[PDB]
C-alpha cells in the first residue's frame, strides 16, 4: 500500500509553499494595483514607466490612452541630479 | 580595439569631440598639425570638464556672495515617489 | 581616484614594511590589484567607455593565474624545507 | 524592435524639447545671479558652435 | 546592619509534593514540560557498545522496535549527545575512557546502565580486570536488568528515564530558590 | 513598507518550516524503505518531532574546546547558514513573483553558492587537531570540483537562453523543459548537486574519517543547529536550481483553456489560482528531487576520496567540456543562436 | 536615509582603510586572509553604488570564491611562521612609513591632473563640488548591458586577446603540475 | 527599502537571534576534562604538520584555471546572437586550446594518489 | 626521514566497534605501520573457567562471539564429550545441526550488514536484522533466551524442541531465499560496492596459512578447507 | 547615457519654454497604449520620422535645437494618428493594450486584440502593420497561425471577443 504517514511531511512541505506562492502572487497583484508584475525589464521600459509615472499623475503603472497630454506634463519633467562619484 | 564603445555598445559621452578631432589630425600635416588645438582642447574639455568646474565655481562664488533676492524660474528637488504628482 | 589609491598605497606599504610572514606579502599583492581595478573601474563609468571594463576583466583573469603560480611556487619551496620562516622566501 | 523604433522619433521629439527648455532656462538663470559683474554667461566653454546642455550642476 | 528578623515559613512543601496554584506556578510549569517535552522527544544516546549487550542495543533500532519512531537517534560524537548508555563489561583497561568520554558530554546529561556487567560486573564480577559496575566511574540514572536484557527491558528502561525526564523541576525548581 | 514585509515574512517562514519538515520527511521516507516507521509519536503521526529537535539543541550547552578558535568556531557555521538562506532571495514561485527581481539573478546564484565552501574551511581550523584540518581540506577540495561542474551546467543552459534572469529562463521552457533535449545534464546535475551538499554517496569527510562525526564533531547547542539547517536548506536550494534551469520552475501545463472557462474577467481570485497553480507545479517538482536526495541516500553505498576525485576530474569534466563544444555548433548548424 | 545613504561611498572608503590596516596588523595570518575576505565585500560594495553590481557579483565569485579559497586551503596545509606587530620590530620603520605615505597618496593624486603649477594638479584632486547631470534619450533600443557588451567587444575586436588569454590559463595548468608533481 | 534588501539583513538578525537564546538559556559549565578535544575517547600528541600528497595541492590549485576558464565563458553566452558565427567559431578556438591543458592535465595523471606500497612480483628464484 | 602520523582510531569510533584502538601510521594517505590495542575487553575468562565446573563453565562460551552463541557452546560441549568418551544420541546431534545453521545465518546476517553499514549501504542492515529477529524467536522459544541460549551443553542440549517449532522454522526458510536475493540486489553487482570491495585487503594462500587465517579469510584465497567437510561432527 | 549612480535626486525645471519658439501638443498616451499604435504611426510618420533624424544627422551636434521645427512635425503626426484611433477603434484598441498590461507588454501575449485592432484600423485609416527587413519565404510571426510561444492565459475579453467577431464575419 502507499504509506500515507511517510506522504504527511512531504503534504506539509507542498502545502507551505503552494500557499506561500499563491499569497506571494495576491499580495503583488494588489502591489500593481490589479495586474501583473513587470519582470525582466530593460534600461527602455524603466524610462517608459517614468514618463508613465508623469503621465498618469504619480498613480503607479495606471495607464491613459487619450491622445494629447495635460499641461502639467509640459512643466513635470525630472533630470537626475547625481552625487560625484569619488 | 574597443576605442569609441560606449558601455551598451554604442559611440561613448565624448565620442563626437574625438571623431572631429581625428578628422582634424586626418586632414593636416605635422606642421599644421597645431591648427587642431582647438578640437583637442573641447575632447579634454568633454573628458573632464575643468573648464565647467571653473565657470561654476565663479558662479558660486557670487551666489554664496549676494543677499539680494533672485527672480528667475527656479529649480525644484522633489522625491522619486512625487514624481508626477498633483 | 580616493578608495582605490588609499588600497593600492597601503596595500603596497604592507608589502614593504612586511616584517611578519609571507603570506602578508601574497595578500598584499592582491590587494593592489584589487585597488588598480576600482580606479579603472570608476573611470570607465566616468567615460561610459567599455574598454577600462575589459581591461579589468582581463586584470581579474590575470591575478587568478598569477595566484595559482604564485601559490605553486610557494608549494614547490616548502617541499624542500618544511616549513615557512618569517622571512621565508 | 521594429516597435521601439517607430516610436524613436516621438519620444526623442520631446526630450530634444525639454533639453532646450532646461538648458535656456539655467543660463538666464546663471545671468541673472551674475547681473553686475564682468563676467559673460553666453560664452561657451567649448571652442566649437555647437549646442551643448550643462553637464555639472550644483547640488541643490 | 538592617534586615534583623525572618518570616520565613515552617511548613514550606517540598519540591516532591507541591502543586501550582499562583499562575505564575502555572506559567513556570508550562514552561518545564516544553523543555520536558523536547529533552522526551529528541533522546540522542552516545553508544558505549562494549559487548554482547550492543546486540541488543542494535535490535532497538532494527525495524520490530524502530527506536527513532520516538525520536531516539545514536551519535557517534559525545558532543551532540544527551544520554549515555553503557551496554557491556566495562573493563579496567577501558575505565579511563569511559570517564573521558562521559566528561565530554554537554550538558544535561544523563547515563542508562544496561546489562548486568555494566550494573554490578555480572557473570565477570570476581575478574581481576573489571569494573565491578560502571557506577565507581560515573553517575548513573537508570539500571537495566539483564543479560542481555531484551530490547523491550531497554526499551522500558528509557521509558524510565523519560518519566524522570517528565517530572524534573527546571524553572520550579529555580522559583523555588 | 507594510506589503513587503508580510511577503518577506511569509515567504520565510514557508522556508524554514520546509527545511524542518523535511528532515522528519527524510526519517519517515528511509524507515519505510527499511520496513520501518520513523517518527509517528512526537507530535500526531510524529509531525512535532523537528521543533522538538531544535528546541532540545537551543537549551543544550555550548562546549569550546581549549586549543580553538572559539569566534571562528561559532561564526562559521552561522555564516554558512546566512548564505544558504540569502540564496533563496531570488527563487520565484511564478512568473516575477520572488523577493529579489534581479536581472543578474543567475550570477547571484553562483556567487552566493560559491560562498558555501567556508564553512567546512572554517571548521576545521576552528580547532588545533591535525585529523581536523585534513578532514577539511577533502571535504573543500570536493566541494570546489563538483562547484565546476555545476557552474559547467549553468553556462551550457545559458547558452539556449542569452539571459540571467531566473524568470526568463523560466519563461523560455514553455515550449519545451530543458530536460527533454538535455537529459544527460539532468543525471549529471542531480550527481552533482548530491556531491555539492556532500550527502551519500559523498558523505567522505563525516563518515570514513579520523574524527567521529565529520568536521562538525565538536559542534554542540545552536552552532550544531546552524550547520544542520544550512545542509538542508542547500538540498532545497539546489534542488530549485535543477527545477529552474532543467525542469520548467512553475510551469506545469497550459491551463488557459480552463481559465476561460472557469472565469469571465480577472479578479483576486482568478489571480490566486493561477498563483497556486504555478507554486504547486515548482513544490511538487521540488519534492520529487528531495524524495531522489533520500532514495540516493537509502540505496547506495559510500565512495572514497580518490574515487570521488577521479569521477569528477577525468569522467564527468571532460563529457562537459565535449558538450561545451557540441552545443553552439548545434545552434550555429541550424541558425538558432538566442536572442537577448 | 539621505544622511547615510549619501554618504555610503565615503563610509565604504573608510572601511576599506580600517580593513587594510587590520589585514597587515593580524596575529594569525588567517585572520588576516579573512579580513582580506573583507576588504572584497567593501569593495563590491563600492562597485555596486557606482553602478557595476555585475564585478561586484563577478568580484564574489572570482576573488572570494575562488582565490580567498585557495589562500585558505595554502595557509591550513602548510606551515607557516609569523611574528606579531611590536614596537622593537617596527617603530623603526614609521619616519620612512610617513614619508612614504605622504608622498605617494599626494603623487597618486596629482598624477591624473593636466595643470602646469603642481599645487594646482593637487588641488584639482579634490574639485568635484558639483552633481552630474544624468539625461535620458531613446537611442538604445537593445537591452544590451555591461555583460553582453564585454562579449561583444572580447570576442568581436578583440578575439585575439582571448585566444592569449586562453594560452596564459594553459600556463596556469602546466606550471604548477611541472613544479609540484614530480614524474617517474 | 525593497524585500531583497530586507530580507538579506533580515537572515543574520535570526540566525544572531537564535544563537543569543542559546547563550541566554543553556548553561555554561567548563572544565578541564570537558575542554578537551574528542579523539575517540583517548589523548593524542601534538605533532608536526602532515605530510600531505601533492595531488591534495594541485585540485585546489588546478581548481582556479578551470573556474577562471569556464567564468570567462559567460561573456559569450551573453552576447552569442550578436558575435554569431565569428564569435562562434573564436570561442571553438579558445575551447579547444583550454581542452590541450586538460589533455596534458589527463596524459600526466596529476590528481591520482598511488599507493606507494604495492604486492611484490618479483619470481622467486634458487641458486641451485 | 618519513614522519608518520599517528592517529588512534578508535575506541569510541563507529567503525572501531567502541573497543578497538587501532593505532594507525599514515604517510599521507597510506597505512604504512599499523598497530591494533586490544584488551578493552579482557574480562579474565580463562582464569574464571578453572573455578568452574564444566557445567558452569559453559554459559562463558555463550559471551565469546556474542553472535554465534551456540557454536561456541558446541566446541565446548564436543571437547568435553571427547574427554568424556560419551556419545551424542542421533535426534541432539540433528539439533546441534540445524541450529549451528541457524546461528551461521545469524552471525552472517550481522556480519555482512555490519560490513555493508561500515561501507555506508545502510539498508541492508535493517532488512537482515529483521530476519535475526525471526531466528532469535527460535532461540527463545528452545532455550528462553534470545541471544545466550545455555541451549547446547555436553551431552547433547538441555531441553526437546516444542511442539510447533518444526512447521515454524520451515515456514521460514520458504521465504528466506527472497531475503537472501534482495540484499544481492543492493550489493553483488553495484559498481560502487565493487569500487570499496574488490582487490581490497587481499591475501595469498601461503601467506593466509602462514598467518593462521581460517573460514572464508581462507578459502577466499582459493584452498578447498572446511572443517564441517575435513573432519565432520 | 547611463543610469544614475550611488545618490541622486530628480529636480524638476520651472521655467517655459522660450516665447520665440512655437508651442507644440504633447503625446498623452502612456507605454501600453503606444506599444499597441506604435506600428500604425510608424507607418503614417515614416517620411516626418525619418526627416527629423536625417535634420539630426546633418547638424551634427546641435540636433536639439536645430531640428525643433522637425520634431514639432512628428510629434503632431503621432498625435493626429492615436486622436483618429480613439474616434475610429477605441474599444478594440483598449482591448490590445489591457490585454498587453496583463501580458509584461509581450505582443505575442495579445495576438487576439491585435487581430481585431488591425481589421479595424486597416478597414478605417487604411493603415497597415508590416514588418519591415523580411524576404518573401520569411513569414511574418503576428500573421502566424499555431506559434510555438503563447500566453499563459489567453485574455478572457479578448477571448469574447475574438469568437463574437468570428461568428459576425468581421475576422
Ligand atoms: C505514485 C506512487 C504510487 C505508485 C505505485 C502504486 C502501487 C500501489 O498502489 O499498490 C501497492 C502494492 C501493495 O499491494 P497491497 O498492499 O497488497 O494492496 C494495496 C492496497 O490494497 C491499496 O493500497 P492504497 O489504498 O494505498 O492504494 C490506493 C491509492 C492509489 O492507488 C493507485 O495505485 C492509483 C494509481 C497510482 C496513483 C497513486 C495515487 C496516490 C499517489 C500518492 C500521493 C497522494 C496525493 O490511493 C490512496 O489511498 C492514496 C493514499 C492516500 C493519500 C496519501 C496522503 C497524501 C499526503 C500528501 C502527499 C503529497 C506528496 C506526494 O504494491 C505494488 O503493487 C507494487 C508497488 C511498487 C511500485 C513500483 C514503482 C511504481 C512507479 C514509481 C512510483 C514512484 C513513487
Ligand atoms: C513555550 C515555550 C517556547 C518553546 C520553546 C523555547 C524554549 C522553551 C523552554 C523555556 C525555558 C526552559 C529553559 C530554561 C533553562 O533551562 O535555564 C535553566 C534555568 O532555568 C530558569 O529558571 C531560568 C528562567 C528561564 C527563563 C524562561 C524564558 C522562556 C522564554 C525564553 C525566550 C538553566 O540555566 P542557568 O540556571 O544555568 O542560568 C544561566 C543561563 O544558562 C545563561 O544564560 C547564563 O549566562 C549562565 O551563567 C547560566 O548560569
Ligand atoms: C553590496 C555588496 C555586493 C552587491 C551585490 C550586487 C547584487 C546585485 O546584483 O544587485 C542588483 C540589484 C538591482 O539590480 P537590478 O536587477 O538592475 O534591479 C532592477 C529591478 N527591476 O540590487 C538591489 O536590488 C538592491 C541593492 C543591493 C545592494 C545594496 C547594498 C548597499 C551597499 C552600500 C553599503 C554601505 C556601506
Ligand atoms: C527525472 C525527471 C524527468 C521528468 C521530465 C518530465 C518531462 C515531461 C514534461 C516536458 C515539459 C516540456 O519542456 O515541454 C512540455 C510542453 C507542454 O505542452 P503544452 O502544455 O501544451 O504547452 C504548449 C506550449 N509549448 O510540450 C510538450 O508536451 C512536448 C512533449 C513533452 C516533452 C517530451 C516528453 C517525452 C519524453 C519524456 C522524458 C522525460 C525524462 C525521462
Ligand atoms: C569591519 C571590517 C569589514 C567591513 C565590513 C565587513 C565586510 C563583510 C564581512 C564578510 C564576513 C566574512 C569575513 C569577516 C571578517 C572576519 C573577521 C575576523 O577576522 O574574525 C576573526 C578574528 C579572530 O581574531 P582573535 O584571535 O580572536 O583576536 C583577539 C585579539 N585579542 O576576530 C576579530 O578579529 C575580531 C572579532 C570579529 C567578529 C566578527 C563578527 C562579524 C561576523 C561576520 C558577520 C557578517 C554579517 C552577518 C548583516
Ligand atoms: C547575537 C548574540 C551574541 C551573544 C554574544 C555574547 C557573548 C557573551 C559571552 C561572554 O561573556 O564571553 C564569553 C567569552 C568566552 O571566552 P573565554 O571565557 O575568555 O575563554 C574560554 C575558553 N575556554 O569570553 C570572552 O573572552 C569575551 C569575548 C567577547 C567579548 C564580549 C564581552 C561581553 C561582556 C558581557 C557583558
Ligand atoms: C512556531 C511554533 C514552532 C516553533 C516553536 C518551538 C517549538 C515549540 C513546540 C511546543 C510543542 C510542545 O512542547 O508540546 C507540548 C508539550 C507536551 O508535553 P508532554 O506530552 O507531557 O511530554 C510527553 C513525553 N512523552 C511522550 C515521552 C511521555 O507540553 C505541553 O503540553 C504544555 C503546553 C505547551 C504549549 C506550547 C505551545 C507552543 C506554541
Ligand atoms: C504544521 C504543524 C502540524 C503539527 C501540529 C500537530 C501536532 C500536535 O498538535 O500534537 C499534540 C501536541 C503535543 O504532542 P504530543 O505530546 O507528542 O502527543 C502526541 C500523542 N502521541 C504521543 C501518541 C503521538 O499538543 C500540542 O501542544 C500542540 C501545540 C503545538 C504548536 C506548535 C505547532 C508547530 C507549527
Ligand atoms: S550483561 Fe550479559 S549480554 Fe550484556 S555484555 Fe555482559 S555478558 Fe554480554
Amino acid at each position: 500500500a502507499i504509506p500515507f504517514e511517510a506522504l504527511l511531511p512531504y503534504g506539509i512541505i507542498f502545502g507551505l509553499l503552494t500557499a506561500g506562492g499563491g499569497a506571494m502572487q495576491v499580495l503583488h497583484v494588489y502591489r500593481n494595483g490589479g495586474v501583473r508584475d513587470r519582470f525582466a525589464i530593460d534600461q527602455w521600459d524603466s524610462q517608459m514607466m517614468e514618463r508613465d509615472l508623469r503621465l498618469n499623475g504619480g498613480q503607479g503603472r495606471k495607464q491613459v490612452d487619450q491622445a494629447t497630454a495635460p499641461e502639467a506634463f509640459k512643466h513635470n519633467h525630472v533630470w537626475k541630479s547625481e552625487r560625484p562619484l569619488i | 580595439t574597443a576605442a569609441g564603445i560606449s558601455l551598451t555598445g554604442g559611440r561613448n559621452r565624448c565620442f563626437s569631440e574625438w571623431q572631429s578631432f581625428m578628422h582634424c589630425t586626418a586632414k593636416t600635416d605635422a606642421k599644421s598639425r597645431a591648427q587642431c588645438l582647438p578640437n583637442f582642447e573641447d575632447y579634454m574639455e568633454c573628458l573632464h570638464h575643468t573648464k565647467e568646474k571653473a565657470r561654476l565655481r565663479e558662479i558660486e562664488s557670487v551666489l554664496k556672495q549676494k543677499k539680494e533676492g533672485l527672480e528667475a524660474p527656479p529649480v525644484k528637488v522633489i522625491p522619486v515617489k512625487a514624481i508626477g504628482l498633483v | 581616484m580616493f578608495i582605490g589609491t588609499i588600497i593600492l598605497v597601503l596595500s603596497f606599504l604592507g608589502f614593504v614594511f612586511n616584517r611578519r610572514n609571507i603570506i602578508l606579502a601574497f595578500i598584499c599583492l592582491e590587494t593592489m590589484l584589487l585597488g588598480i581595478n576600482l580606479i579603472l573601474l570608476r573611470n570607465s563609468v566616468l567615460f561610459d567607455d567599455i574598454s577600462g571594463s575589459l581591461f579589468a576583466i582581463v586584470i581579474i583573469i590575470l591575478a587568478g593565474v598569477e595566484s595559482a603560480i604564485g601559490l605553486s611556487l610557494l608549494v614547490s619551496y616548502y617541499r624542500l624545507r618544511g616549513v615557512i620562516n618569517s622571512y621565508g622566501i | 524592435l521594429w516597435a521601439r523604433i517607430y516610436l524613436m522619433p516621438l519620444l526623442q521629439a520631446e526630450e530634444d524639447r525639454q533639453t532646450v527648455r532646461r538648458s535656456i532656462a539655467q543660463l538666464e538663470r546663471e545671468k541673472e545671479i551674475m547681473k553686475g559683474t564682468g563676467f559673460d554667461v553666453d560664452k561657451s566653454v567649448y571652442n566649437d558652435g555647437k549646442f551643448h546642455a550643462p553637464a555639472l550642476m550644483i547640488p541643490p | 546592619p538592617r534586615v534583623s528578623s525572618s518570616s520565613m515559613p515552617t511548613d514550606f512543601p517540598l519540591p516532591s509534593q507541591q502543586k501550582p496554584n499562583s499562575a505564575v506556578d502555572y506559567t513556570l510549569t508550562t514552561l518545564d514540560a516544553v523543555a520536558n517535552w523536547a529533552r522526551q522527544g529528541s533522546f540522542w544516546p552516545v553508544t558505549f557498545g562494549l559487548a554482547c549487550c550492543a546486540v541488543e542495543m542494535m535490535h532497538v533500532s532494527a525495524p520490530r522496535y524502530d527506536q527513532d519512531r520516538l525520536g531516539i537517534i545514536f551519535r557517534a560524537s559525545p558532543r551532540q549527545s544527551d544520554i549515555m548508555i553503557v551496554a557491556g563489561t566495562l573493563t579496567n583497561k577501558m575505565a579511563p575512557v569511559l570517564r573521558q568520554v562521559y566528561d565530554q558530554m554537554p550538558e544535561p546529561r544523563w547515563v542508562i546502565s544496561m546489562g548486568s556487567c555494566a550494573n554490578g560486573g555480572g557473570y565477570y564480577h570476581f575478574s581481576y580486570s573489571v569494573v565491578r559496575g560502571c557506577d565507581r566511574i560515573v553517575p548513573v540514572d537508570v539500571y537495566v536488568p539483564g543479560c542481555p536484557p531484551t530490547s523491550e527491558a531497554l526499551m522500558y528502561g528509557v521509558f524510565q528515564l523519560q518519566r524522570k525526564m517528565r517530572n524534573t523541576k527546571i524553572t520550579r525548581m529555580w522559583y523555588r530558590k | 513598507m507594510i506589503i513587503n514585509i508580510v511577503e518577506i515574512l511569509i515567504f520565510l517562514v514557508c522556508v524554514l518550516f520546509s527545511v524542518a519538515y523535511l528532515t522528519v520527511a527524510e526519517r519517515k521516507t528511509l524507515a519505510y524503505m527499511q520496513r520501518r516507521l520513523g517518527p509517528n509519536f512526537v507530535g500526531y503521526y510524529g509531525l512535532l518531532q523537528a521543533f522538538a529537535d531544535a528546541v532540545k539543541l537551543l537549551l543544550k550547552e555550548i562546549v569550546l574546546p581549549k586549543e580553538s578558535n572559539y569566534i571562528i568556531l561559532v561564526i562559521s557555521p552561522l555564516i554558512t547558514l546566512i548564505t544558504a538562506l540569502i540564496g533563496w532571495v531570488v527563487i520565484p514561485l511564478g512568473p516575477g513573483i520572488t523577493l529579489g527581481e534581479l536581472n543578474l539573478g543567475i550570477l547571484f546564484s553562483l556567487a552566493i553558492g560559491s560562498l558555501g565552501v567556508f564553512g567546512s574551511l572554517l571548521s576545521g581550523w576552528s580547532s588545533n587537531s591535525k585529523y581536523s584540518l585534513l578532514g577539511s581540506i577533502r571535504s573543500t577540495a570536493q566541494l570546489i570540483s563538483y562547484e565546476l561542474i555545476l557552474t559547467s551546467i549553468f553556462i551550457i543552459i545559458i547558452m539556449f537562453v542569452s539571459s540571467l534572469n531566473i524568470t526568463t529562463i523560466i519563461e523560455t521552457q514553455r515550449v519545451v523543459w530543458y530536460c527533454i533535449p538535455l537529459l544527460p545534464l539532468l543525471l549529471i546535475f542531480f550527481i552533482a548537486s548530491v556531491a555539492e551538499t556532500a550527502r551519500p554517496p559523498f558523505d567522505l569527510t563525516e563518515s570514513e574519517s579520523e574524527l567521529v562525526a565529520g568536521y562538525f564533531t565538536e559542534y554542540s547547542g545552536s552552532p550544531f543547529v546552524f550547520f544542520f539547517l544550512a545542509e538542508y536548506s542547500n538540498i532545497i536550494l539546489i534542488s530549485a536550481f535543477n527545477g529552474y534551469l532543467l525542469l520548467g520552475g512553475y510551469l506545469s501545463f497550459n491551463y488557459s483553456y480552463l481559465f476561460n472557462i472557469l472565469f469571465n474577467d480577472y479578479s483576486y481570485v482568478s489571480f490566486l489560482f493561477e498563483g497556486l497553480i504555478n507554486s504547486s507545479a515548482y513544490a511538487i517538482k521540488l519534492v520529487f528531487l528531495m524524495f531522489s536526495f533520500i532514495w540516493v541516500r537509502a540505496a547506495f553505498p559510500r565512495f572514497t576520496y580518490d574515487n570521488l576525485i577521479n569521477f569528477c576530474w577525468i569522467i564527468l569534466l571532460p563529457l562537459l567540456f565535449g558538450i561545451f563544444l557540441i552545443i553552439p555548433s548545434t545552434l550555429y548548424i541550424f541558425d538558432s543562436f538566442p536572442t537577448l | 536615509m539621505m544622511y547615510l545613504t549619501y554618504y555610503f561611498i565615503e563610509i565604504t572608503i573608510f572601511l576599506a582603510i580600517l580593513c587594510t590596516i587590520f589585514i597587515i596588523s593580524a596575529k594569525n595570518p588567517m585572520v588576516s586572509i579573512l579580513y582580506m575576505i573583507a576588504l572584497f565585500v567593501i569593495a563590491a560594495m563600492y562597485l555596486y553604488l557606482i553602478g557595476l553590481g555585475i564585478f561586484s557579483l563577478l568580484y564574489i565569485m572570482i576573488y572570494i570564491g575562488a582565490i580567498a579559497v585557495l589562500f585558505l586551503f595554502i595557509i591550513t596545509l602548510l606551515d607557516i611562521n609569523s611574528t606579531e606587530l611590536s614596537v622593537k620590530s617596527n617603530i623603526r620603520d614609521l619616519p620612512l612609513v610617513l614619508i612614504s605615505l605622504i608622498v605617494l597618496t599626494i603623487s597618486g593624486l596629482m598624477i591624473y591632473s593636466n595643470d602646469s603649477i603642481l599645487i594646482n594638479k593637487l588641488l584639482e584632486a579634490f574639485g568635484n563640488d558639483y552633481n552630474t547631470i544624468i539625461t535620458q534619450d531613446w537611442f538604445n533600443i537593445e537591452n544590451t548591458t555591461l555583460l553582453t557588451t564585454i562579449g561583444n567587444v572580447l570576442l568581436t575586436n578583440n578575439a585575439f586577446i582571448l585566444l592569449v588569454l586562453a594560452i596564459v590559463l594553459l600556463l596556469g595548468i602546466i606550471g604548477p603540475i611541472s613544479i609540484t608533481m614530480k614524474h617517474k | 527599502m525593497n524585500t531583497f534588501i530586507i530580507f538579506i539583513i533580515l537572515i543574520p538578525i535570526v540566525g544572531f537571534a537564535l544563537l543569543a537564546v542559546n547563550i541566554l538559556l543553556a548553561v555554561y559549565k567548563p572544565y578541564n576534562e570537558k575542554l578537551g578535544a574528542f579523539e575517540c575517547g583517548l589523548t593524542s600528541f601534538n605533532q608536526t604538520r602532515l605530510a600531505f600528497n601533492a595531488a591534495f595541492i594541485l585540485v585546489a590549485i588546478l581548481f582556479l584555471p578551470f573556474d577562471l576558464e569556464i567564468s570567462t565563458l559567460l561573456p559569450y553566452v551573453m552576447s552569442i546572437y550578436l558575435v554569431s558565427n565569428y564569435g562562434f567559431t573564436i570561442v571553438l578556438l579558445f575551447l579547444l586550446i583550454l581542452i590541450i591543458g586538460f589533455v596534458y592535465e589527463i596524459n600526466t595523471n596529476a590528481l591520482k594518489i598511488n599507493k606507494h606500497n604495492k604486492p611484490n612480483t618479483d619470481s622467486l628464484i634458487y641458486k641451485l | 626521514r618519513i614522519r608518520a602520523f599517528t592517529i588512534n582510531f578508535g575506541p569510541q569510533h563507529p567503525a572501531a566497534h567502541g573497543v578497538l584502538r587501532l593505532i594507525l601510521e599514515l604517510s599521507g594517505e597510506e597505512i604504512i605501520r599499523s598497530d591494533p590495542h586490544v584488551g578493552l575487553l579482557h574480562r579474565g575468562t580463562e582464569k574464571l573457567i578453572e573455578y568452574k565446573t564444566y557445567m558452569q563453565a559453559l554459559p562463558y562460551f555463550d559471551r565469546l562471539d556474542y553472535v554465534s552463541m551456540m557454536t561456541n557452546e558446541q566446541v565446548f560441549s564436543l571437547a568435553v564429550e571427547k574427554l568424556l568418551n560419551v556419545e551424542v544420541p542421533l535426534r541432539g546431534k540433528y539439533i546441534r545441526t540445524m541450529f549451528g545453521e541457524i546461528t551461521r545465518v545469524l552471525n552472517h546476517l550481522m556480519s555482512v550488514c555490519s560490513h555493508a553499514m561500515d561501507v555506508g549501504a545502510l539498508t541492508p542492515f535493517l532488512w537482515g536484522f529483521e530476519e535475526r529477529e525471526k531466528l532469535m524467536e527460535f532461540y527463545e522459544r528452545v532455550s528462553g533466551a534470545r541471544l545466550h541460549a545455555a541451549y547446547v551443553r555436553p551431552g547433547g542440549v538441555s531441553q526437546d524442541l516444542p511442539a510447533g517449532l518444526l512447521d515454524d522454522i520451515y515456514m521460514w526458510a520458504t521465504q528466506f531465499g527472497d531475503r537472501l536475493d534482495e540484499i544481492e540486489e543492493l550489493l553483488t553487482d553495484n559498481r560502487i560496492w565493487k569500487l570499496r570491495t574488490v582487490n581490497i585487503g587481499t591475501v595469498t594462500a601461503q601467506d593466509a596459512l602462514n598467518l593462521g587465517l581460517s573460514g572464508p579469510m581462507l578459502r577466499g584465497s582459493g584452498i578447498p578447507f572446511d572443517i564441517r567437510k575435513n573432519a565432520p561432527y | 547615457p547611463r543610469e544614475a549612480a550611488a545618490h541622486w535626486v530628480p529636480f524638476e525645471d520651472k521655467a517655459n519654454m522660450p516665447d520665440n519658439v512655437p508651442d507644440v501638443v504633447e503625446v498623452g498616451a502612456t507605454s501600453a497604449p503606444l506599444l499597441s499604435a506604435s506600428y500604425f504611426i510608424g507607418a503614417k510618420c515614416k517620411p516626418y520620422n525619418d526627416d527629423f533624424m536625417l535634420c539630426r544627422e546633418e547638424s551634427q551636434g546641435s540636433g536639439a535645437i536645430d531640428c525643433l521645427k522637425e520634431g514639432r512635425r512628428v510629434t503632431r503626426c503621432a498625435v493626429s494618428v492615436i486622436e483618429d484611433i480613439n474616434k475610429s477603434c477605441l474599444d478594440e484598441f483598449r482591448l490590445h493594450w489591457q490585454c498587453l498590461e496583463q501580458n509584461n507588454h509581450q505582443l505575442s501575449g495579445c495576438r487576439k486584440a491585435e487581430a481585431l485592432l488591425n481589421k479595424c484600423v486597416f478597414t478605417k485609416l487604411n493603415l497597415e502593420k508590416k514588418i519591415p527587413g523580411l524576404r518573401p519565404d520569411e513569414e511574418p510571426v503576428f500573421l502566424k497561425k499555431d506559434p510555438w510561444i503563447k500566453p499563459a492565459v489567453d485574455d478572457f475579453k479578448s477571448v469574447r471577443a475574438y469568437a463574437e467577431a468570428k461568428k459576425n464575419g468581421t475576422l
